[PDB]
């Protein structure tokens, strides 16, 4: 369904369970990181 | 701003040190798939427009 959960369950496809537990924290800290550094120029690259 | 989803686990997997059991080209294809990549896209522009109020 969301994409969150798509994405964990591919990271369980390819990581050691430890591993992709933390690539997914820190996939979501650097996600979270460009959200607060968006730009209007960034907004038009989509 | 990471538009495609493989490009952002890519550096995330190199952040967090980890390194794929299977190869970083098997998981770059699985997260290339059309499916994931526009889930990813969706979400991005939801959270964008979050952060736009």
């Amino acid at each position: 369904p969301q994409v969150w959960q798509l994405i964990s369950k591919v990271l369980a496809r390819h990581f050691s369970a430890a591993d992709a537990s933390r690539v997914l924290e820190q996939l979501q800290r650097d996600y979270e990181r460009s959200l607060s550094r968006l730009t209007l120029d960034d907004i038009e690259r989509l | 701003m990471q538009l495609l989803l493989s490009e952002a686990v890519s550096r995330a997997a190199k952040a967090a040190g980890a390194r794929p059991l299977t190869s970083p080209e098997s998981l770059s294809r699985d997260l290339e798939a059309p499916e994931v990549q526009e889930s990813y896209r969706q979400q991005l522009r939801s959270d964008i427009q979050k952060r736009l109020q």
